[PDB]
C-alpha cells in the first residue's frame, strides 16, 4: 500500500515559475518530470525521483 | 538606472518579442545545466531582485545580457550567486512578501545590453491604469519557452478590481496587472513589471502568481515593490 496522493495527478500551481519537479504517475509505475509554479505543491511533488520512488513506489 | 542603451520598440502569452538587449536588466535563472526557471531584474552590479517562489540557491546562476536562449554563440555573462536573501515575511501559505535578493559572487559587467532598473520609493504611488511592461522567457502559450525575449504591454488595476477576481487572496504587499489581452505564464516568475517614473523605466512589481491557464482575461498578480522596497534597502545596506 502506498498514501493516496500518490495517484493524484502532477500540479503546477498558481505561481510562474519553471521549477522541475517529480510526480509519481501510476498509469506507468514511475516517476515522471513536470513543471512545477513554486507554489502551493501538492504531496505528489518531489525533488528528485529517488525521493518520489521512495514514497511512491508500485502505487 | 531604467535607462536601455537600447530603447526597446513597444506595439508571456500574446506579447512579442522585444528588440536584442531593449531590457538590459532582465536576467534569466538557471540551474547548473543552464535550465531557465525563472526571470529576475538587475538593480546594481552586484545584486539581482527576484520572486521568493523561486526558490533560488547558490547552486544556481545569474544569466544577464540574453535575448535568444537557443543562440549557443550569443555573448552573455554567467554569473555565481554567493548568497540568496529570501525575504523572511515570505508566506508560502498566502504567497504574500514574494521577495528574494540575490547578492552575486562577482559583480556583473554592466554594459549596453547589462544595466540596472530603477527601485521606486516606498511611498510612490503608481496609478491604476498606468501602462506598463512585463518582460521574461516565460510560455507563449499554456509547451517549451520561447527562445526569445518576451515583453508585452499592459495596465496596472486598482485593488478593488483585481479583487473582483480574485477576492480576499490578494494581500498587501501584491499589485495586479493585466486581465487586457496578455498573461504572464510559467518561467516569467521572478521577471520585472515596469513602469516609467520621470521618464526612467522602475520596477513596481515582480512576476509572483495569477491564472492557472496563464487566461489573458484574467488580472495577473506581482508582488508589489513599493511594500517591499524598504527591505530591499536595508538588506543591500546590511550586506
Amino acid at each position: 500500500m502506498r498514501p493516496d496522493f500518490c495517484l493524484e495527478p502532477p500540479y503546477t500551481g498558481p505561481c510562474m515559475a519553471r521549477i522541475i519537479r517529480y510526480f509519481y504517475n501510476a498509469k506507468a509505475g514511475l516517476c515522471q518530470t513536470f513543471v512545477y509554479g513554486g507554489c502551493r505543491a501538492k504531496r505528489n511533488n518531489f525533488k528528485s525521483a529517488e525521493d518520489c520512488l521512495r514514497t511512491c513506489g508500485g502505487a | 538606472c531604467g535607462v536601455p542603451a537600447i530603447q526597446p520598440v513597444l506595439s508571456i502569452v500574446n506579447g512579442e518579442e522585444a528588440v536584442p538587449g531593449s531590457w538590459p536588466w532582465q536576467v534569466s535563472l538557471q540551474d547548473k545545466t543552464g535550465f531557465h526557471f525563472c526571470g529576475g531584474s538587475l538593480i546594481n552590479e552586484n545584486w539581482v531582485v527576484t520572486a521568493a517562489h523561486c526558490g533560488v540557491t547558490t547552486s544556481d546562476v545569474v544569466v544577464a545580457g540574453e535575448f535568444d536562449q537557443g543562440s549557443s554563440s550569443e555573448k552573455i555573462q554567467k554569473l555565481k550567486i554567493a548568497k540568496v536573501f529570501k525575504n523572511s515575511k515570505y508566506n508560502s501559505l498566502t504567497i504574500n512578501n514574494d521577495i528574494t535578493l540575490l547578492k552575486l559572487s562577482t559583480a556583473a559587467s554592466f554594459s549596453q545590453t547589462v544595466s540596472a532598473v530603477c527601485l521606486p520609493s516606498a511611498s510612490d504611488d503608481f496609478a491604476a491604469g498606468t501602462t506598463c511592461v512585463t518582460t521574461g522567457w516565460g510560455l507563449t502559450r499554456y509547451a517549451n519557452t520561447p527562445d526569445r525575449l518576451q515583453q508585452a504591454s499592459l495596465p496596472l488595476l486598482s485593488n478593488t478590481n483585481c479583487k473582483k477576481y480574485w477576492g480576499t487572496k490578494i494581500k498587501d504587499a501584491m499589485i495586479c496587472a493585466g486581465a487586457s489581452g496578455v498573461s504572464s505564464c510559467m518561467g516569467d516568475s521572478g521577471g520585472p513589471l515596469v513602469c516609467k517614473k520621470n521618464g526612467a523605466w522602475t520596477l513596481v512589481g515582480i512576476v509572483s502568481w495569477g491564472s492557472s491557464t496563464c487566461s489573458t482575461s484574467t488580472p495577473g498578480v506581482y508582488a508589489r515593490v513599493t511594500a517591499l522596497v524598504n527591505w530591499v534597502q536595508q538588506t543591500l545596506a546590511a550586506n
